[PDB]
């Protein structure tokens, strides 16, 4: 399995051989812009299994 | 010219080997790329 992985989420950055069904997480860093045209950047983390 | 496949063989009273070659380029896909789902990212 080539996976994603890094800061902003690149791809092909985790080669893995098995596959892990657990309640994990991972974290990715979303730039967006508002009606007012503020672009600002988060921080978010999202509870998979 | 055919296929023997499967059990050992020797090649029996006028047998021969033959060489298939194949179109270029196509050998370079069939010994660089391994698993078109592993490394398909280039
Ligand atoms: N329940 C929990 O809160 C919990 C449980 C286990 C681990 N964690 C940890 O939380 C951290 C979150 O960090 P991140 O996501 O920013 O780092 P990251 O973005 O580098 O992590 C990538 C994600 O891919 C998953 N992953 C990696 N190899 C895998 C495989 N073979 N099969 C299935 N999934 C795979 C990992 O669980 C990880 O969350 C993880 O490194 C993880 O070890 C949290």
């Amino acid at each position: 399995l080539s996976l994603s992985a890094g800061r902003p989420k690149r791809p092909h950055a985790r080669r893995a051989l098995c596959l892990l069904l657990g309640p994990d997480f991972f974290t990715d860093v979303i730039t967006i812009e508002t009606a007012d045209h503020a672009r600002l950047q988060l921080q978010l983390a999202y509870n998979w299994h | 010219v055919r296929a023997v496949i499967g059990s050992t063989y020797m090649l029996t009273q006028d047998e021969v080997l033959w060489e298939k070659e194949l179109p270029p380029g196509v050998e370079e896909l069939l010994n660089k790329g391994q698993d078109p789902l592993a490394d398909r990212g280039e």
